[PDB]
């Protein structure tokens, strides 16, 4: 699975 | 224009506003698909939280 997106 | 998704992986939620899913749920857009974290709503499980566009694809 991938890295999350940047964070809120 | 794409509103429902489907999870390609499981994903945990990070933070308490994140929606946690399974692998193969359908996940339904609440507004809109822009930047990288939508606001979805679980057709499987009824929850509504963000998701990370990376995890999904279009329920094909």
């Amino acid at each position: 699975a991938p890295p999350i997106p940047p964070p809120r | 224009s794409h509103m429902t998704f489907v999870a390609l992986y499981d994903y945990e939620s990070r933070t308490e506003t994140d929606l946690s899913f399974k692998k193969g749920e359908r996940l339904q857009i609440v507004n809109n698909t822009e930047g990288d974290w939508w606001l979805a709503h679980s057709l499987t499980t009824g929850q509504t939280g963000y998701i990370p566009s990376n995890y999904v694809a279009p329920s094909d």
